[PDB]
């Protein structure tokens, strides 16, 4: 339904068409000659003089052609850079899951799908986005028997009475046991130590 | 009169919206009698920061987005004698 | 010397043999009048987009 | 031309070079605002730090915005601003984003990354105390979080001393920002030589249109005017091409900068 979502490819095609069209239209220009048609300026004139007009037309057209070539070169360099980036996305997001933030989609990446398009590629990025937050209460470390315990993997939270360990991107509570905690020294240095069992 | 020059046909207001036609020097316009005003960077909120509070998500969503990348253009060739 | 602009008073000073001053790209910035012998500076008329 | 009927008439039949030049310049002009937007405008909202500052012993007063100054620019930004240093048909247009809103984006980024962490780069910003975000960030270079909490004070003092040393080095040492100065100088000298090219005979009897028009007749002045037109057009075309090359380079650099800030600010690369 929604159009104008494919602005880049349409813009590329329009740019190429405009460049070609203006290059063609440059034929009709005079460039200071007496006319823009070779046959008429050849017929109406004589030998040693029309040469100057033909030279003017020739050099003008040659300059226009060189300008067109240079523009083509610049655009080609840009498209090459874009295609290098596209190949990179093809290689490391389609053929594997990516870790670099915000390279393939907004949020934590899951996968990608490629689809063709007249002069390019379309990536469907499947990502992950959380929602429905809360607060709870935090303490950097939990010391039992005077010695600290840090969580092997997760973070400490509490709902007011019971403390729990969870992971970082999904609310999931678990009771605390040695299986997911490891000790380091005694709780006298860390700022935020709270009692528990 | 603004920093970038002046507008004729527009009427200034003191509101703030995320505009669509950038004018310049922060000023930008919208239709709504054409109006021009100061753009709003966005709805400003303050995180209730403290040293003992976190915010753990309890649900998730999966969103499928799209992006488009050109990879090539048309291949063109041009003569010299035929053209010039 | 043909030009088009707005004339105004120039606070500079020319040497007695000096006739007119220019700064960059042949921009005749100040000119002494041939009759009353004072230097007025010339600035281009306002233009824009 | 510079206000000449004859020059306009002669330039008219030179095709549509002028339209192409103006279009190219407009495109590269829009590209600058595109670059700035795609770099800075990464955040949906604008955050503000709470007035009460206690980041577990660290100190950010020299990088947070200072409300006393009218520009709300932090101290280091002022040092940088102090460190870094006519009309002939050419004009300079102001940037779309002024300095104050740029400062506000920088402050929003810098205050989200302090309290929220990296989570504000994906979904909604989630508060978390700084002393724990450091434990998370050690846990990402093969060093267990065990280290940090016994070394909070030493690490804080080292960070403060390092940031102060950076402040002093920036304040005292000159030419520490060579790249930006080089870019500015390149642009300035390009414009300056483009202006200076206006005083070249190019083979014409003079380098002023009005005088040769007023001293000649409208049959012979044709050739002189044509020489001047073609020379000036060549110079302008050269300048435009150089501008295009430099703009492509700057776009590459801006793409790199956007990648760096997306990867290193919003997470641990
Ligand atoms: C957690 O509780 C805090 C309050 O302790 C809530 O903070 C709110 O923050 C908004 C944004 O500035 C304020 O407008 C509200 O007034 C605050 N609520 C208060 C002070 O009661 C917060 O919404 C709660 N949830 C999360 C996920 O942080
Ligand atoms: C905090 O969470 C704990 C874990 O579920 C809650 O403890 C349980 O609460 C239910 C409902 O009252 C009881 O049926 C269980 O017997 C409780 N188990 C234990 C081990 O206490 C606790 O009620 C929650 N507290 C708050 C304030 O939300
Ligand atoms: C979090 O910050 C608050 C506010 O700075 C700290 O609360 C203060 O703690 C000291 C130490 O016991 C008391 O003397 C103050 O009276 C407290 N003030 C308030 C308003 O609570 C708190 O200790 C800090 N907690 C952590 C873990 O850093
Ligand atoms: C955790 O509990 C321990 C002991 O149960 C506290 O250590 C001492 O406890 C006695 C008994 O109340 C106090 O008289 C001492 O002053 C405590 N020593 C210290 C250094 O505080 C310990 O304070 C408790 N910590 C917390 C955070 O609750
Ligand atoms: C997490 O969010 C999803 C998205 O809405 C919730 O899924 C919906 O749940 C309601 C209640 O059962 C259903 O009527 C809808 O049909 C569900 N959506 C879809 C697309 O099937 C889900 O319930 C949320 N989970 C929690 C625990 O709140
Ligand atoms: C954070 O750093 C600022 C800037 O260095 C400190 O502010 C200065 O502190 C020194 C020593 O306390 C004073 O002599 C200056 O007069 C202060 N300057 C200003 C403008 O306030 C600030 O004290 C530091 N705070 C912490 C907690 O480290
Ligand atoms: C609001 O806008 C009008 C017109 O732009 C201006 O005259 C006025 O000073 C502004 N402020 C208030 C408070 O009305
Ligand atoms: C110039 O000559 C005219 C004609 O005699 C006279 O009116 C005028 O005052 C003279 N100006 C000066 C500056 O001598």
């Amino acid at each position: 339904s929604t159009a104008s979502a494919l602005g880049k490819l349409q813009d590329v095609v329009n740019q190429n068409a405009q460049a070609l069209n203006t290059l063609v239209k440059q034929l009709s220009s005079n460039f200071g000659a007496i006319s823009s048609v070779l046959n008429d300026i050849l017929s109406r004139l004589d030998k040693v003089e029309a040469e100057v007009q033909i030279d003017r037309l020739i050099t003008g057209r040659l300059q226009s052609l060189q300008t067109y070539v240079t523009q083509q070169l610049i655009r080609a360099a840009e498209i090459r850079a874009s295609a290098n980036l596209a190949a990179t996305k093809m290689s490391e997001c389609v053929l594997g899951q990516s870790k670099r933030v915000d390279f393939c989609g907004k949020g934590y990446h899951l996968m990608s799908f490629p689809q063709s398009a007249p002069h390019g590629v379309v990536f469907l990025h499947v990502t992950y986005v959380p929602a429905q937050e809360k607060n709870f209460t935090t303490a950097p470390a939990i010391c039992h028997d005077g010695k600290a315990h840090f969580p092997r993997e997760g973070v400490f939270v509490s709902n007011g009475t019971h403390w729990f360990v969870t992971q970082r991107n999904f609310y999931e509570p678990q009771i605390i046991t040695t299986d997911n905690t490891f000790v380091s020294g005694n709780c006298d240095v860390v700022i935020g130590i709270v009692n528990n069992t | 009169q603004t920093r970038a020059g002046c507008l004729i046909g527009a009427e200034h207001v003191n509101n703030s919206y995320e505009c669509d036609i950038p004018i310049g020097a922060g000023i930008c316009a919208s239709y709504q009698s054409i109006i021009a005003y100061t753009m709003s960077l966005g709805v400003e909120n303050s995180v209730a920061y403290s040293n003992n509070s976190i915010a753990i998500p309890t649900n998730f969503t999966i969103s499928v987005t799209t992006e488009i990348l050109p990879v090539s253009m048309t291949k063109t060739s041009v003569d010299c004698t035929m053209y010039i | 010397l043909t030009g088009t602009g707005v004339l105004t008073e120039s606070n500079k000073k020319f040497l007695p043999f000096q006739q007119f001053g220019r700064d960059i790209a042949d921009t005749t910035d100040a000119v002494r009048d041939p009759q009353t012998l004072e230097i007025l500076d010339i600035t281009p008329c306002s233009f824009g987009g | 031309c510079g206000d000449s009927t004859e020059c306009s008439n002669l330039l008219l039949q030179y095709g549509s070079f002028c339209t192409q030049l103006n279009r190219a310049l407009t495109g590269i002009a829009v590209e600058q605002d595109k670059n700035t937007q795609e770099v800075f405008a990464q955040v949906k909202q604008i955050y503000k730090t709470p007035p009460i500052k206690d980041f577990g012993g660290f100190n950010f007063s020299q990088i947070l915005p200072d409300p006393s100054k009218p520009s709300k620019r932090s101290f280091i930004e002022d040092l940088l601003f102090n460190k870094v240093t006519k009309f002939n048909g050419l004009t300079v247009l102001p940037p779309l984003l002024t300095d104050e809103m740029i400062a506000q984006y920088t402050s929003a980024l810098l205050a989200g990354t302090i309290t929220s962490g990296w989570t504000f780069g994906a979904g909604a910003a989630l508060q978390i105390p700084f002393a724990m975000q450091m434990a998370y960030r050690f846990n990402g270079i093969g060093v267990t979080q065990n280290v940090l909490y016994e070394n909070q004070k030493l690490i804080a003092n080292q960070f403060n001393s390092a940031i102060g040393k950076i402040q002093d080095s920036l304040s005292s040492t000159a030419s520490a920002l060579g790249k930006l100065q080089d870019v500015v100088n390149q642009n300035a000298q390009a414009l300056n030589t483009l202006v200076k090219q206006l005083s070249s005979n190019f083979g014409a009897i003079s380098s002023v249109l009005n005088d040769i028009l007023s001293r000649l007749d409208k049959v012979e002045a044709e050739v002189q005017i044509d020489r001047l037109i073609t020379g000036r057009l060549q110079s302008l075309q050269t300048y435009v091409t150089q501008q295009l090359i430099r703009a492509a380079e700057i776009r590459a650099s801006a793409n790199l900068a956007a990648t760096k800030m997306s990867e290193c600010v919003l997470g641990q690369s």
